[PDB]
């Protein structure tokens, strides 16, 4: 196997966008095996899969349905093929400039069972799906409303591990600066502020979390205040973003 | 003046 | 504006080098597919639609077009277009077509119909030869490139003057570090079209990507078929028109700032037209990694929410769109109007003279054009202008001034006391 | 009787020092001077800040209610501003409070007089906000609320609803199953009875929607789904007359096999229903002879009299 695929793999990278003169031969044979071959290669396989798609991006656009479905048939929630999943799922994503909307909620049904079943301590199964989550930016516009729940639910329980803790608040932190949170607002820091008075070892990180939201609410931000701000003083917590963007809200002089 | 046309 | 610059860097449909495409990839340009024709006809009609597509912005303009630029040919056109509007500003267009992208230097590749027949022209020649102001239309794979290009020449030449530049309009494509995405649906000249046809090529991005029963019966057929002159109501197109430019001024005095709202949209037809067309477009290319960029600093008016009430102008009028087309029916007119005017009466009613102010007085701006509403409009305005001073001030900020004052050039002697009444309020 | 004259103007004397000054002692006033024959608002409107520093869950939940009860006395301009300083105030302390009933009773509070002041689209934000929550039935009193102000204010409230009804669509269509779905089922009725002037225009595709679903293979979510097509039935009227030979079929369909099923009255009054608001009265006992054995049998089975 590996002495013929990633012979073909190379000539591939050797060719780059050039091989597509051969994918309509290889890559029909080629998905053929990842549906017929053991598990075990099978990762494999979809690690040169994602290889491939690296290459050449928009040119497997005819392929990407049956990608899909490959995927998510055999999507089991293993540690190694959710990380093999995820490695795709990035690929996908860096390949399909404008349409992976389109293939967002054939995963989602997908994705939503994975957070509410995992409960290993900050298995990469998580952590990766949220990294992978962070990735897709503008296009959760119309399905942040699906996904949100599950992720909040990974921080919101008092027995959380460190990492589950850290993901979802760094990842609201990231896909804050270019998603608009308002409808989203409540849901995000209600349960961000009953993690505030748990273990010191967030202190800083969902404060920052609630920075980014902050410069988005602005006015806004003041129904948050008196639930965020009571909980916070409860320990010495502080961010210097912040406070910097809480005086310019009290003082309505955001510039 | 007006940017549109006005039943006028 | 005085004059525009077409500037055509066509190697007769011929793709570069440096690009290697997906076989949907032949996508068309100015509703027209240069690949099924030869060079006579595949430069020349691309360049009639041009024409005509811009004469139905400006027909005054001082139209001057440039196939296969050189070199003396981009000399002399930019020159006379500085002859001609030595203090006003010059449009100048782009498309990027053709054998290699793009590059920061700026050059063209027409010389002789090959990819090595290339010629080292420079921006900063051109921003030399453009020492008035400017406006630049740049529809491009790489057009954000294009546009830090010329914003660091131009730059380099404000430097230069200090050791045209501020007073320059930008729009394009997408940014540089974004190519525009392979997708067939849309037409090569993405940019050029969405500020050219908005109407319906939003309406056809909306039935492809917003994956909705909400409209049953229509397809991207129907959309490509749909009677009017963009002015003519009784069709989709005109009512489409209206409500569209009603929601973009509407949400664009909301958030964009006094200074640049009002020049950009009130001192030029065409800037009005390309900004408007912009803002939507930008509401459209967002949705994939086509990130569009523009010189002013413009807030993002996508993210307002009154854009909803676009789909439901959309909503409505497709739902009779299959009979309008197929049947002939005749267009019924949409609630949009009513609905807003209605809304400004709730403001109204609220009886609060410092909340803020209210967000429809464009909507009324634009509602005081045809009389079935400016009636309404004008007892709003007569009920609006009682409260605090600063209800005349507004009137006079927002622009209604300007539109009631032509509304007192009319003989409707019925209509005369509102509008007196109104006008004698506005101007105080 | 005789003495409530002077007794109740004793407590106030009482009551309005209890009232400045204590978290109890002012739990104590606002809870007393609610409930009894009083004839304070400004003591009140700080008030609704003393109460909340404590802990107890009936004091939150009635003291919260007693203050919405007492700042709306005569409503006038002032009072509205004062109403709407101290609701969204005990609104925000809904989001500061993660106990359910608190927070319904909060919304629950408020008045339908108040509806012009929902008018503006500054306050309905705030009701929009209110959709936003993980708890039913504060969704439900913010779509009754929101879909109540729709006579008012389209022009702000058309998008909120069409997302609305677009996101629990895609809710019910992409979020799997479990309490949530019945949950989203239960909202898009809700919104169903609340916004006839949207459903109307959009009949068939929600009708397509909720059919497929029964359609499908779940009780409960069956169950609110044949219930929406019920409501849809009433808000609808004739609409429907093409599909009530489907409907009809999956109806009796599901009451023949009543036994595997929950709430097979909801079944039987949805034919009813269906029936009734179509106008297809007497062609189904021709059509499907059987249902005059069951609508009978069923008098003779059938143990519950309701």
């Amino acid at each position: 196997h590996t002495m013929v695929v990633q012979a073909i793999t190379f000539i591939f990278k050797s060719l780059g966008l050039k091989c597509v003169q051969f994918l309509p031969q290889v890559m029909p044979t080629f998905l053929n095996v990842i549906r017929v071959c053991d598990g075990a290669i099978r990762e494999f396989l979809f690690q040169q899969l994602g290889m491939l798609v690296s290459f050449v991006k928009s040119h497997i656009r005819p392929y990407m349905d049956e990608i899909v479905t490959l995927m998510r048939e055999f999507w089991v929630m293993n540690t190694s093929i959710q990380s093999t999943i995820i490695l795709l799922i990035e690929q996908i994503v860096v390949a399909l400039g404008g349409e992976f909307k389109l293939y967002l909620p054939q995963l989602i049904p997908h994705m939503l069972r994975v957070f509410m079943h995992d409960n290993s301590p900050g298995r990469i199964v998580s952590i990766k799906l949220l990294a992978a989550i962070q990735l897709f930016g503008a296009n959760l516009d119309d399905y942040l409303h699906l996904l949100l729940p599950p992720i909040v639910k990974l921080f919101d329980a008092p027995e959380a591990p460190l990492p589950s803790r850290k993901a979802a608040l760094e990842t609201v932190d990231r896909l804050t600066e270019s998603l608009d949170f308002t409808d989203y607002a409540s849901r995000i820091i209600h349960p961000i502020v009953r993690t505030l008075d748990q273990s010191p070892e967030l202190r800083s990180t969902a404060m920052d979390t609630l920075s980014s939201l902050v410069f988005q609410l602005g006015k806004k931000y003041q129904i948050f205040i008196p639930m965020v701000n009571k909980v916070l003083v409860r320990h010495r917590i502080n961010h210097q973003r912040y406070d910097v963007l809480i005086c310019r809200i009290v003082k309505g002089y955001t510039l | 003046e007006s940017q549109f046309e006005m039943d006028i | 504006t005085v004059s525009v610059a077409l500037v055509l860097c066509l190697n007769v449909g011929v793709d570069p080098p440096d690009v290697v495409k997906t076989t949907p990839c032949a996508r068309l340009e100015c509703w027209i597919d240069p690949l099924s024709m030869g060079p006579q006809k595949a430069l020349e009609t691309i360049g009639a639609n041009l024409q005509k597509q811009y004469e139905n912005w400006q027909p005054r303009a001082r139209y001057k077009q440039s196939l296969d630029p050189t070199v003396d040919e981009v000399k002399k056109l930019c020159t006379s277009l500085r002859r001609n509007a030595k203090e006003e500003r010059v449009l100048f267009h782009y498309n990027g077509h053709g054998v290699p992208r793009p590059t920061v230097n700026g050059e063209v590749w027409v010389f002789n119909k090959n990819y090595t027949q290339y010629i080292p022209l420079s921006i900063y020649d051109l921003q030399t030869w453009m020492g008035s102001p400017s406006i630049f239309v740049y529809d491009c794979s790489n057009a954000g490139l294009i546009v830090k290009s010329f914003k660091q020449f131009a730059l380099q030449r404000e430097q230069e003057l200090e050791v045209s530049m501020k007073n320059c309009i930008q729009l394009a494509a997408c940014e540089a570090t974004e190519l525009l995405p392979m997708i067939p649906d849309l037409p090569a000249d993405l940019f050029t079209s969405c500020l050219t046809t908005p109407i319906k090529i939003a309406l056809r991005w909306f039935c492809m990507q917003k994956c909705v029963s909400l409209v049953p019966g229509v397809t991207l057929d129907l959309i490509e078929k749909i009677p009017g002159r963009l002015n003519d109501r009784r069709t989709p197109l005109g009512e489409l028109n209206w409500i569209f430019t009603a929601i973009t001024d509407t949400i664009a005095w909301n958030v964009l700032p006094r200074d640049l709202f009002q020049k950009l949209f009130r001192q030029d037809l065409l800037v009005a037209s390309l900004f408007r067309n912009f803002l939507l477009a930008e509401r459209i290319m967002r949705s994939y990694n086509c990130t569009p960029v523009s010189s002013p600093r413009l807030p993002p008016t996508y993210m307002h929410a009154m854009w909803q009430a676009w789909d439901l102008a959309v909503d409505i009028c497709l739902s009779q769109l299959p009979t309008i087309i197929e049947e002939g029916t005749a267009f019924r007119h949409s609630p949009f109007f009513a609905e807003q005017l209605t809304a400004f009466q709730v403001w109204l009613t609220m009886g609060v003279e410092n909340r803020n102010p209210p967000e429809q007085l464009p909507i009324v701006l634009q509602v005081l054009l045809s009389q079935v509403h400016r009636l309404r409009a004008l007892d709003l305005l007569g009920r609006f202008l009682d409260l605090g001073p600063w209800a005349v001030s507004l009137a006079l900020s927002v622009g209604i001034f300007p539109y009631v004052l032509k509304l007192l050039q009319s003989s409707a002697r019925e209509l005369r006391p509102l509008l007196v009444f109104i006008w004698a309020k506005i101007l105080a | 009787p005789q003495l409530k004259k002077d007794i109740q103007d004793g407590l106030l004397k009482m009551l309005s020092l209890v009232l400045m000054h204590d978290v109890g002692s002012i739990t104590l006033a606002l809870r007393t001077l609610g409930s009894f024959e009083f004839e304070l608002t400004q003591f009140v409107r700080h008030c609704a800040d003393h109460f909340l520093n404590s802990e107890h869950k009936e004091i939150r939940m009635e003291a919260a209610r007693t203050c919405s009860r007492l700042l709306t006395p005569s409503v006038s301009q002032t009072a509205v501003q004062v109403v709407a300083d101290v609701l969204s105030k005990l609104l925000v302390v809904g989001i500061t409070d993660p106990d359910p009933d608190i927070r319904y009773c909060v919304l629950a509070s408020l008045d339908e007089r108040f509806d012009a002041h929902l008018a503006q689209a500054e306050n309905l934000q705030a009701l929009f906000v209110a959709l936003n929550d993980q708890v039913f039935e504060i969704r439900e009193l913010a779509i009754c609320t929101v879909g109540r102000l729709s006579s008012m204010n389209p022009a702000f409230v058309m998008p909120f609803l069409r997302k609305m009804l677009i996101q629990i669509l895609t809710e019910l269509e992409h979020s799997g199953i479990g309490r949530i779905k019945e949950q989203s089922a239960r909202m898009l009725g809700h919104l169903v009875s609340n916004a006839p002037r949207l459903i109307r225009p959009y009949m068939e595709p929600i009708l397509k929607a909720l059919i497929l679903k029964l359609k499908d293979p779940n009780p409960g979510v069956i169950n609110n789904v044949l219930a929406t097509i019920g409501e849809l039935a009433q808000v609808s009227g004739l609409e429907m007359r093409k599909w009530v030979d489907e409907l009809f079929i999956i109806i009796m369909d599901m009451l023949q096999d009543s036994s595997l099923l929950a709430k097979r009255q909801v079944a039987l009054w949805t034919l009813g229903q269906l029936v009734a608001s179509t106008g297809y009265v007497v062609e189904p006992y021709r059509k499907y002879p059987t249902l005059l054995e069951v609508l009978l049998n069923f008098l003779k089975t059938e143990q519950n009299q309701g």
